[PDB]
C-alpha cells in the first residue's frame, strides 16, 4: 500500500520545496537547459516530468542508457528498484503525468530524491569503511597481546595485505594496458613502497620473536637449574630414608630373633 | 577466503597446466569511430566458459550466459569481485546500512528504502569494477534483466583482465617469495618456542606426579603398619 498522505496540499508543498532545493543544489537547470521552479512543480508539463525522471535515475544509475518506450522503461526501472508502492500505480497513467493522478507521480519523484540523498550517504559510508578496514590490519599487527589460534590469522592478514598491494598494481597496470600507453614504472614503484612498509613491519615482528625466544632459552636454563637441584635433594633424602628404615628393620628383626630363641630355650624346659 | 586468483595461478604454474589455460591477453584497436566498442574481445562461449571455470568459478556454465536470469549473475559477479578485488560485498553492504548517522522524522520506516539502497550499492560496486576494465556500461539491466550480449561482453572483459594478471604475474614473485620466506621464518620460531615451553612444563608435571605419588605410597604403608601395631 501507499501510506503517504499524498493528496494533502501542505504535504505537497513540502515535497515540492524539497525537490526544487535538491535539483537546484545539484544543478538540474544547468546540466539540462530546461529550468525548474516551484510553480512548475505545482503545474508540471509532460516533457519536464520525463526530463526530471531521467536526470534523477541517471544520477542513481549512470550506466543505464534509455531505450525502448519510456512508458515501458519507467515501470521496469521501478520494478528493478523494487519500489514498494509499484502495485498501487498503473502504467497507462504515465502517459498523462499532469492530470488527475499527478500526486502519485510527485510522490515517486520525492521517493527518488530521498533515495538519491541516502545513496550518496551510503557511498560515503562505504568509502570511509574501506579506508578504515584497510588500516585496521596494520593497527592490529602492531599491538602486543594474545596467543590463541591467531598467529595463523596474523599470517593470513599479512597475505591479504600483500594481495591488496598486488591487486592495486594489477588494476592500475590494466588501466595503462587499455589506455594503449604502457608505463608500468609508476605502478611498480608504488608497489615497491607498499611492500617495503610490509617488510619493515614483518621484520620488526620477526626481531621481536627472536629476542623473545632467546630470553625464553635463558629463563628455561635458569629454571631447569633449580629443577635439577630439587631432584638431587629429593634423591638424597630418599636414599637416607631408605638406609635408615633398612637399619631399623634389621635391628628389630635381630632383637626379636634373640627374644624368640631365648623363649624357645625357656619353653623346652 | 582460502582461494584467490594469485595463489591459484601460482599453484597452476606448479602444475602441468602451465599458465592456467588460455591465450595471453587481448587488446583490440578500433577506428570504426562512426562506431566505438572499447578495447577488449567479445570472445564467445566455450572459450569464455572454459576461461571462467579455469579461474575456479564453478558457477560458470554455458546455459547461464546464453540464457541468463536474475539471482544467477548476481552470485557470479559477487564471487568474481571478491576474488579479483579481494573484498567482501556483504561486509560493504552492512557498513552502508548501519546507523547513528542520520536521524529524521519521516525516516522512521527506512525499510521501504533499505532494500532498494542495498541493490543500488551492489550495482554501483560492479560499476566501478567494470569501470576499471574498459566498460562504462554496467547499469541495473545486467543484474536484474540480463541479456546474453551484455553478459558475454562483461565476462569477456573480465577474462581479458584475468589473462593480463597471468601475464604480469612474473613481476610479482620477487615479492611473494620474500613474503613466504618471512612468514615461514615466523612460523618456525613460534613452533620452536612452543615446543620448548611444552617440554619444560611436561617435565615439571611428571616430576610432581612422581613425588606426590611417592609421598602417598609412603604414608599408605606407614599408616597401614602402625594401625595393626600399637
Amino acid at each position: 500500500r501507499d501510506p503517504r498522505p499524498l493528496r494533502d496540499k501542505n504535504f505537497q508543498s513540502a515535497i515540492q520545496e524539497e525537490i526544487y532545493d535538491y535539483l537546484k543544489k545539484n544543478k538540474f537547470d544547468i546540466e539540462t537547459n530546461h529550468p525548474i521552479s516551484i510553480k512548475f512543480l505545482k503545474q508540471p508539463t509532460q516533457k519536464g516530468f520525463i526530463i526530471i525522471f531521467k536526470w534523477l535515475y541517471l544520477r542513481l544509475d549512470p550506466g543505464y542508457g534509455f531505450t525502448k518506450s519510456i512508458e515501458n522503461e519507467i515501470y521496469q526501472i521501478l520494478k528493478n528498484l523494487r519500489y514498494p508502492f509499484l502495485e498501487s500505480i498503473n502504467k497507462s497513467q504515465i502517459s498523462a503525468v499532469g492530470g488527475s493522478n499527478w500526486h502519485k507521480f510527485l510522490g515517486m519523484l520525492h521517493w527518488m530524491v530521498r533515495t538519491n540523498i541516502k545513496l550518496d550517504m551510503c557511498l560515503n559510508k562505504v568509502d570511509r569503511s574501506l579506508i578504515n578496514q584497510n588500516t585496521q590490519e596494520i593497527t592490529i599487527l602492531s599491538q602486543p597481546l594474545k596467543t590463541l589460534d591467531e598467529q595463523d590469522q596474523r599470517q593470513e592478514r599479512y597475505e591479504l595485505m600483500v594481495e591488496k598491494l598486488l591487486i592495486d598494481y594489477f588494476t592500475e597496470s590494466y588501466k595503462s594496458f587499455l589506455k594503449l600507453e604502457d608505463n608500468y614504472e609508476p605502478s611498480m614503484q608504488e608497489l615497491k613502497l607498499g611492500f617495503e612498509k610490509f617488510v619493515h613491519i614483518i621484520n620488526t615482528d620477526v626481531t621481536s620473536t627472536e629476542l623473545k625466544l632467546e630470553e625464553l632459552k635463558v629463563d628455561l636454563n635458569r629454571k631447569r637449574y633449580k629443577l635439577h637441584q630439587q631432584v638431587i635433594h629429593v634423591i638424597d633424602i630418599t636414599s637416607k630414608f631408605k638406609i635408615n628404615i633398612q637399619s631399623s628393620l634389621e635391628n628389630s628383626e635381630n632383637e626379636l630373633g634373640n627374644v624368640i630363641e631365648e623363649l624357645r630355650n625357656l619353653e623346652f624346659e | 577466503r582460502r582461494k584467490s586468483i594469485l595463489h591459484t595461478i601460482r599453484n597452476s604454474i606448479a602444475s602441468g597446466a602451465r599458465i592456467s589455460l588460455g591465450s595471453g591477453a587481448a587488446r583490440v584497436v578500433n577506428g570504426p569511430v562512426s562506431r566505438n566498442q572499447d578495447v577488449f574481445p567479445i570472445l564467445d562461449l566455450q572459450e569464455l566458459v572454459i576461461c571462467l571455470q579455469s579461474c575456479d568459478f564453478a558457477l560458470a556454465t554455458q546455459e547461464n550466459i546464453s540464457r541468463p536470469t536474475s539471482d544467477y549473475m548476481v552470485t557470479l559477479y559477487k564471487q568474481i569481485i571478491e576474488n579479483f578485488m579481494g573484498i567482501s560485498v556483504e561486509s560493504l553492504l552492512n557498513s552502508s546500512n548501519q546507523e547513528t548517522g542520520d536521524g529524521h522524522l519521516q525516516e522512521e520506516n527506512e525499510n521501504i528504502y533499505l532494500d532498494t539502497l542495498n541493490v543500488l550499492v551492489l550495482n554501483k560496486i560492479c560499476f566501478k569494477f567494470f569501470e576499471n576494465i574498459g566498460v562504462q556500461d554496467f547499469n541495473m539491466t545486467d543484474l536484474y534483466k540480463p541479456e546474453a550480449q551484455r553478459t558475454q561482453r562483461l565476462l569477456s572483459a573480465v577474462v581479458n583482465y584475468a589473462r593480463f594478471r597471468e601475464e604480469r604475474m612474473f613481476d610479482c614473485n620477487s615479492f611473494i617469495l620474500q613474503m613466504e620466506s618471512l612468514l615461514g621464518q615466523i612460523n618456525k620460531l613460534n613452533d620452536e618456542i612452543k615446543q620448548l615451553q611444552k617440554d619444560f612444563e611436561v617435565e615439571v608435571k611428571e616430576i610432581e606426579i612422581e613425588y606426590s605419588l611417592l609421598s602417598g605410597h609412603i604414608n599408605k604403608y606407614m599408616n597401614e603398619m602402625l594401625e595393626y601395631m600399637q
